[PDB]
RNA sequence: CUUUAAAUCCUUUAACGAGGAUCCAUUGGAGGGCAAGUCUGGUGCCAGCAGCCGCGGUAAUUCCAGCUCCAAUAGCGUAUAUUAAAGUUGCUGCAGUUAAAAAGCUCGUAGUUGGAUCUUGGGAGCGGCCG
């Protein structure tokens, strides 16, 4: 019932050193421990399970069939995340979906639609996201519009706390995994644009490994 | 060649999905909570209220310092003021596009009979509305899908022709009190 | 990200490459952020302040680095302009 | 597209001419041998008399024999198969009788199980089949 | 009473007119799409259901009947033309190696398209180079 770190991540999130994840998002720090969203991110984080599809081999002595669970994780307010497992039982193969969709998450940030007045309510530019043939369009939406899109993507941003979106779909939508890793990929590619906002030549701060150095090299071996 | 009209449109829009979960919830948590007869009240009200988003967001494709867009924009938001919906505080034109269809829904006469404090219950206000008690102005009004305009609030109360306000009392007393006196005479 | 009331409402802010002026993305587990010495201005030792860089990881990919950082130590004042 | 001059679009009205003639639907809605081989001639309904009840067999997958009314028009004159809907209707329908026939619903088309049959029966003798099935009238004898 | 060339339409007003309101709210569905039962009896590839996949072969979350149930509800369902969905007519905005699809190749009249270059700069002055 005790969480124990392995790594150094861990145990400089646990020895109450670091703020947040925030800087970890800032340095690309890569996470690869579970509960570090359960430290960070705190009641306002729920779940929810999109799809189950069940895939067979083919064998000699009839056939195997195991679960694939598709999940999408996130609080109303801030991040996003998705996961995929594979296992025979369904309970593994959601814990194993919460987990690794604990583990893959992304910041997004929100824009305005024409005038600047407020909190942002949506994207700031026109994204986009591809894997297979499906190919998902973001376009930014006055406020109070509503998010229009399918009932996937439409939970996918009401995860996100975006509330106003536009989009457009192509080629075979009936594959949900696939919709869903390329809605996804359409959200994450949301900082991966240069925009006159980021014009400015930031500056450095310290790394936590930099400043955390003389913590580790005592704390563990 | 007739002297006739022909001018009719359609108040209602129905959604392209028939069935999904959190539209009829909150359609149905609408009604519930504002004692509306069907859905056809709450797609009216989003119809108007769409309407009014359109018009908000063709205002705000016209660029400033137009005289057709500064004209509508004000006559827009002198009516929405009007309708007693907004606020003083906030009359700019991008704030229309923030408006709620619980803020259309909270200008209903049933609502307002129910918090005023003359009406005990929701479906008790739509009943008085319907059961021609109450007046605005000397002028009773027998229809619950009523606008309250914010300049006359302070003049509701019940009708002069309502037992419950002063006047004649109903056809239930008379009949029993001709019931008692007829078996005790 | 500005706003009427002059607050910063973005959450955060990330860093920008120092070799292709791009954004660095969270997912991105290939940026390196080099940190490099500089030596005392008397005879040999270290100073005590830190002297970094940073760089994307398409140009790691393409191989275009050990370049970059040969331009950013001779620009900053490290390498000797005849090199 | 691919003709993309400023001056060019008669060649552009052209091809657009052409690639819409080689769509199908759009050939069947308009030529004239479509509406002419069509029995009801765009018509959504059609009367007729009874000349013989002809069951016929069902498909691959299933096996039933659902009974079938083979119906005269009046308008055109031609032996056309319809079908009756529900279940037990088909003594309701006698020989010699006045029978109102409309599709089915796909667009003019065999559906589901039954092969060359695409139109059923909504009223017989003036009263329709519902009205028979659930007990609300009579048959005028 | 009022209205109308007199009534019938509406409004107003005396007298009656509900407690199982019997003064009766109907129409398709309940495997998926698509909101809604592993309820109960009948025939058990027959009768049939189902727009598509499919459900019926002696324990049917689909056939025929009772209760419950879900949608708009004085309205609901079916057929047939038509539009959005259709980025399956693609001007915005399709595809042409393998899913349908580059003429065997070349010349060539109409048609479409077509390289660069020809006038810069200033001052008075509203002011702490420029709106």
């Amino acid at each position: 019932k005790e969480w124990l770190p392995v790594t150094k991540l861990g145990r400089l999130v646990k020895d109450m050193k670091i703020k947040s994840l925030e800087e970890i998002y800032l340095f690309s720090l890569p996470i690869k421990e579970s509960e570090i969203i359960d430290f960070f991110l705190g009641a306002s984080l729920k779940d929810e399970v999109l799809k189950i599809m069940p895939v067979q081999k083919q064998t000699r002595a009839g056939q195997r069939t195991r679960f694939k669970a598709f999940v999408a994780i996130g609080d109303y307010n801030g991040h996003v995340g998705l996961g995929v497992k594979c296992s025979k039982e369904v309970a593994t193969a959601i814990r194993g979906a919460i987990i690794l969709a604990k583990l893959s998450i992304v910041p997004v940030r929100r824009g305005y639609w024409g005038n600047k007045i407020g909190k942002p309510h949506t994207v700031p530019c026109k994204v986009t996201g591809r894997c297979g043939s499906v190919l998902v369009r973001l376009i930014p939406a006055p406020r109070g519009t509503g998010i229009v899109s399918a009932p996937v993507p439409k939970k996918l941003l009401m995860m996100a706390g975006i509330d106003d979106c536009y989009t457009s779909a192509r080629g075979c939508t009936a594959t949900l995994g696939n919709f869903a890793k390329a809605t996804f990929d359409a959200i994450s590619k949301t900082y991966s644009y240069l925009t006159p906002d980021l014009w400015k030549e930031t500056v450095f701060t310290k790394s936590p490994y930099q400043e955390f150095t003389d913590h580790l090299v005592k704390t563990h071996t | 060649p007739v002297a006739r009209s022909w001018v009719c449109r359609k108040t209602y829009v129905t959604p392209r999905r028939p069935f999904e979960k959190s539209r009829l919830d909150q359609e149905l948590k609408l009604i519930g909570e504002y004692g509306l007869r069907n859905k056809r009240e709450v797609w009216r009200v989003k119809f108007t209220l769409a309407k009014i988003r359109k018009a908000a967001r063709e205002l705000l494709t016209l660029d400033e310092k137009d005289p057709r867009r500064l004209f509508e924009g004000n006559a827009l938001l002198r009516r929405l003021v009007r309708i007693g919906v907004l606020d003083e505080g906030k009359m700019k034109l991008d704030y229309i596009l923030g408006l709620k269809i619980e803020d259309f829904l909270e200008r209903r006469l049933q609502t307002q009979v129910f918090k005023l404090g003359l009406a005990k219950s929701i479906h008790h206000a739509r009943v008085l509305i319907r059961q021609r008690h109450i007046r605005v102005r000397k002028q009773v009004v027998n229809i619950p899908s009523f606008i309250v305009r914010l300049d006359s609030q302070k003049h509701i109360d019940f009708s002069l022709r309502s037992p419950y306000g002063g006047g004649r009392p109903g056809r239930v007393k008379r009949k029993n009190a001709k019931k008692g006196q007829g078996g005790a005479g | 990200m500005q706003n009427d009331a002059g607050e910063f409402v973005d959450l955060y802010v990330p860093r920008k490459c120092s070799a292709s002026n791009r954004i660095i993305g969270a997912k991105d587990h290939a940026s390196i952020q080099m940190n490099v010495a500089e030596v005392d201005k008397v005879t040999g030792r270290f100073n005590g302040q830190f002297k970094t860089y940073a760089i994307c990881g398409a140009i790691r990919r393409m191989g275009e680095s050990d370049d970059s950082i040969l331009r950013l130590a001779k620009a900053d004042g490290i390498v000797s302009k005849n090199f | 597209g691919k003709c993309r001059g400023l001056r060019t679009a008669r060649k552009l009205r052209s091809h657009r001419r052409d690639q819409k003639w080689h769509d199908k639907q759009y050939k069947k809605a308009h030529l004239g041998t479509a509406l002419k081989a069509n029995p009801f001639g765009g018509a959504s309904h059609a009367k007729g008399i009874v000349l013989e009840k002809v069951g016929v067999e069902a498909k691959q997958p299933n096996s039933a024999i659902r009974k079938c009314v083979r119906v005269q028009l009046i308008k055109n004159g031609k032996k056309i198969t319809a079908f009756v809907p529900n279940d037990g209707c088909l003594n309701f329908i006698e020989e010699n009788d006045e029978v109102l026939v409309a599709g089915f619903g796909r667009k003019g088309h065999a559906v589901g199980d039954i092969p060359g049959v695409r139109f059923k029966v909504v009223k017989v003798a003036n009263v329709s089949l519902l009205a028979l099935y659930k007990g609300k009238k009579e048959r005028p004898r």
